[PDB]
């Protein structure tokens, strides 16, 4: 019995540190974005539209 | 001792409107500032509830199967209604639980009675009339408790048979409304638990008659059936539950 | 760290190497108060005894049933159970005791038991060869001998068939010891069934009356109504214990709570659905349940090839509860706190940093 | 607390270690992300206490003497409209030192144009 | 018999979920690329080399 | 469609809350790069005739 709830504990522990790992990629994305934004908006002028 | 009650009235049983009317704490649980949802007996939001009179001639006391579950609401004043009856075939054959609230206490008992065709008490204007058994043969179990008790008081019952536990929640309201079920929020409190572990397929209400033949006291009570499904439970930071949610009525409660 | 990193030598960093636990203290078990009592005094200690072809049947429910008391007896003679064990009366939980009290021989006692062949066991009292319970037997020499002989206790003695178990037969036919027809009426060969005993005084050990009360266990689809005794210890506040509350365990530090409970309400959940909040059964009051400071040990450290001085970080850890300093991060030993400001060499958090120079923080 | 529970668990090996590890790096991830976008000077640069600059006014960006967080109140509004083994670390930069890199970033590009982001 | 098949389908579901997340991910690069040459290259001229 | 299926899978929790929300989340991201990438502009420009 202690079998299956740790097979499904870690089950669990395994998909929310999979998702975690998905969404840190995402937001690295989003914060390289907003480096290079900082780097090109604020410390200078950009010829990039939008 | 049974008496034929033959100066009744024939006419159709009613129907009403349930309204949001019928939650019941779902466990023992303080909860704080949070909404709960659970899966339990309950009963259903704006459902049909099946209507009983007691005016002067209409005496209401039939026997109906109990299902999964009974929800009694209750518009009362000057105490008609006492108890009810609880077992599966009412005969000595079977054994049977009685709950009654006579003048001085309430009497839990889980015994073989043999039930009258007709049970009531009956007051003369002081209550010194009791028919509703002839026999008591076999007795497991007897519990002695306090008492429970213009319409001005509102009694909602709920009871529940799981795993040999009679769980009976209850709520008093003070009303003013003359006919109807009011419009209204009240979730029913846990009073008692009762070790029966017996099988309950039917019931009954118990009344009482008011003596001066008979004349029937002007009471009325609405039966309503517990079903299996979710609510959506909103507790405040008291802790009591202030409004609720039918997952299965509607789309947008959905 | 070494052990951790798996490696004799350690780079320069921060390195979260074990985990911190306040380990429970104490055990903290609280029960309700034990009432309701199931009324044994009524049955051991009772005014007059019933005969064995009549054996009193007392129904033990719904009621907390206290055997030490029973147990501890030194008055009774015999005791001796065939299902359950004595000591662990107090711990199992039971739907219904059937209580069998009678007056039998001294030489009878043996004669209450599963297997046994004898009078009373055939024509007087049976038990099941699956009787599951406990057989108390004492002797009553002083009480139930009448020095002109209590004739009183009644036994029978013939009977065409043996006993079902648990089965009386309160009928006085006349039996037939012969062929003959017998209508009821006594001849040479048809005797009354009933015979009185001999208890006197004078008689040896062996033909003394022992009263003898048997209690059999149903474990029927019907609650457990019938349980043992719980012994409740007293209650600390304000330490890192193991809670047991009614059958809800768990580990927790127990302080006042302002939460005010709603009467029919025992436990409280937050969001999470985690208990945080509980009432005392003995007396009612409310109880945050705070969860112990757990935390993890970080230690900071230079490289091997600089220094072996090493710092030590306890995540989440205030450092009342553990070169003292207390951080946003949690509690950091081993470095010395300084008003001045550099760059960040090692990072701890919150605006702190580490570095070597011993090691300042 | 349950001991039995440990010893079956570690005939699992060490998946503990990698999900702590890959938490670890997620965890140092996020202040790297900070530290890449916040952390774009290494000079700490205030704006004169005479606020000429020919009519354009910076009041709602620059920071606020009078509240202690010393923030915008753009910043200031911006942060009141944002609402079992488990542990959060805290984040190595606080939010006063980002708002103090925001700030010293706006003390550039108001007083020095684009020549602080290029040199000095 | 379920609980078997309950695992190795639920094993399947998650580990087709978790390929579609990271699909997502490059997919949402990508998108984000071809917003940023819509925009670029489209919407103005750029003197970002190739 | 089995009932006792589903019984015993509702022993293992919000797996399925999970997946479906992540599926959801893929959805609609999946019209959110449209929109990015395609409506950038407001006006429907025409080309003259
Ligand atoms: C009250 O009325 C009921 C119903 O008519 C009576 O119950 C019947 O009694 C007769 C008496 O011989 C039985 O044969 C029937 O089988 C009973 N019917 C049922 C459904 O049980 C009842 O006896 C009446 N009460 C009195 C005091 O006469
Ligand atoms: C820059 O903008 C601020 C904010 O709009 C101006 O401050 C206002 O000044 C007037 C009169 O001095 C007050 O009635 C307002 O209450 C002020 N608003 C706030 C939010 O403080 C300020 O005058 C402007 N000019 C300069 C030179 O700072
Ligand atoms: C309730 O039931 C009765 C008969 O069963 C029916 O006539 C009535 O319309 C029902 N009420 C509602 C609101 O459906
Ligand atoms: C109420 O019922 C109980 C049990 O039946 C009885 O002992 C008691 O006397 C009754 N009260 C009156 C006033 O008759
Ligand atoms: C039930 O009652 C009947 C009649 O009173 C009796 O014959 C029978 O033995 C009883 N059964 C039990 C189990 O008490
Ligand atoms: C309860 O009673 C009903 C009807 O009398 C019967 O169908 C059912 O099988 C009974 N259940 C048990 C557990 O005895
Ligand atoms: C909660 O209780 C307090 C006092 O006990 C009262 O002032 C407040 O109005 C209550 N709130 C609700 C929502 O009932
Ligand atoms: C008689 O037996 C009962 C058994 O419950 C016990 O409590 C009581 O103390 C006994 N009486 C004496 C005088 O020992
Ligand atoms: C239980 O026992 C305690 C012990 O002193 C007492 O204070 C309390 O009043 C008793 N009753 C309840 C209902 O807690």
């Amino acid at each position: 019995q202690i079998d299956r709830l740790i097979t499904g504990r870690l089950q669990s522990l395994q998909t929310y540190v999979t998702q975690q790992l998905i969404r840190a990629a995402e937001i690295r994305a989003s914060a390289n974005l907003a480096a290079t934004k900082m780097s090109e908006c604020v410390l200078g002028q950009s010829k990039r539209v939008d | 001792q049974c008496v034929n009650l033959t100066t009744r009235t024939q006419l159709p049983p009613a129907y009403t409107n349930s309204f949001t009317r019928g939650v019941y704490y779902p466990d023992k649980v303080f909860r704080s500032s949070v909404l709960h949802s659970t899966q339990d007996l309950f009963l259903p939001f704006f459902s049909n509830v099946t209507w009983f009179h007691a005016i002067h001639k209409r005496f209401d006391n039939p026997v109906l199967p109990f299902n999964d579950g009974v929800y009694f609401a209750s518009t009362e004043k000057s105490n008609i209604i006492r108890g009810w009856i609880f077992g599966t075939t009412l005969d000595s054959k079977t054994q049977s639980l009685l709950i009654v609230n006579n003048a001085t206490n309430v009497v839990i008992k889980v015994c073989e009675f043999q039930f009258c065709n007709d049970p009531f008490l009956g007051v003369y204007y002081m209550e010194s009339e009791f028919r509703v058994y002839s026999s008591a043969n076999n007795c497991t179990f007897e519990y002695v408790s306090q008492p429970f008790l213009n319409f001005k008081n509102l009694r909602e019952f709920v009871f529940k048979n799981i795993d040999g536990y009679f769980k009976i929640y209850s709520k008093h309201t003070p009303i003013n409304l003359v006919r109807d079920l009011p419009q209204g929020f009240s979730a029913l409190e846990p009073l008692v638990d009762l070790p029966i572990g017996i099988n309950i397929t039917r019931f009954q209400t118990l009344l009482a008659l008011h003596r001066s033949g008979w004349t029937a006291g002007a009471a009325a009570y609405y039966v309503g059936y517990l079903q299996p499904r979710t609510f959506l439970l909103k507790y405040n930071e008291n802790g009591t539950i202030t409004d609720a949610v039918d997952c299965a009525l509607d789309p947008l409660s959905e | 760290t070494k052990c951790t990193l798996k490696s004799f030598t350690v780079e320069k960093g921060i390195y979260q190497t074990s985990n911190f636990r306040v380990q429970p203290t104490e055990s903290i078990v609280r029960f309700p108060n034990i009432t309701n009592l199931c009324p044994f005094g009524e049955v051991f200690n009772a005014t007059r005894f019933a005969s064995v072809y009549a054996w009193n049947r007392k129904r033990i429910s719904n009621c907390v049933a206290d055997y030490s008391v029973l147990y501890n007896s030194a008055s009774f003679s015999t005791f001796k159970c065939y299902g359950v064990s004595p000591t662990k009366l107090n711990d199992l939980c039971f739907t219904n005791v059937y209580a069998d009290s009678f007056v039998i021989r001294g030489d009878e006692v043996r004669q209450i038991a599963p297997g046994q062949t004898g009078k009373i066991a055939d024509y007087n009292y049976k038990l099941p060869d699956d009787f599951t319970g406990c057989v108390i037997a004492w002797n009553s020499n002083n009480l139930d001998s009448k020095v002109g002989g209590n004739y009183n206790y009644r036994y029978r003695l013939f009977r065409k068939s043996n006993l079902k178990p648990f089965e009386r037969d309160i009928s006085t036919e006349i039996y037939q010891a012969g062929s003959t027809p017998c209508n009821g009426v006594e001849g040479f060969n048809c005797y009354f069934p009933l015979q009185s005993y001999g208890f006197q005084p004078t008689n040896g050990v062996g033909y003394q009356p022992y009263r003898v009360v048997v209690l059999s266990f149903e474990l029927l689809h019907a609650p457990a109504t019938v349980c043992g005794p719980k012994k409740s210890t007293n209650l600390v506040k304000n330490k890192c214990v193991n809670f047991n509350f009614n059958g809800l365990t768990g580990t927790g530090v127990l302080t006042e709570s302002n939460k005010k409970f709603l009467p029919f309400q025992q436990f409280g959940r937050d969001i999470a659905d985690t208990t945080d909040a509980v009432r005392d059964p003995q007396t009612l009051e409310i109880l945050d349940i705070t969860p112990c400071s757990f935390g993890g040990v970080s230690v900071i450290t230079p490289g091997t090839n600089t220094s072996n001085q090493v710092a030590v970080l306890y995540q989440g850890v205030n450092c009342t509860e553990v070169n003292v300093f207390q951080t946003r991060a949690g509690c950091l030993i081993g470095a010395e706190h300084v008003n001045n400001s550099y760059e960040c060499d090692i990072p701890i958090g919150a605006g702190i940093c580490a570095s070597y120079q011993s090691i300042i923080a | 607390d349950s001991t039995e529970c440990s010893n079956l668990l570690l005939q699992y090996g060490s998946f503990c270690t990698q999900l702590n590890r890959a938490l670890t790096g997620i965890a140092v991830e996020q202040d790297k992300n900070t530290q890449e976008v916040f952390a774009q000077v290494k000079q700490i640069y205030k704006t004169p206490p005479i606020k000429d600059f020919g009519g354009f006014n910076f009041s709602q960006i620059l920071p606020d003497p009078s509240k202690p967080s010393k923030r915008s109140p753009i910043e200031d509004l911006l942060f009141n409209k944002v609402t079992n083994g488990l542990t959060v670390l805290p984040p190595l930069l606080t939010d006063e030192m980002i708002a103090q890199y925001t700030s010293a970033l706006l003390a550039g590009t108001i007083t020095s144009g684009w020549t602080f982001g290029a040199g000095p």
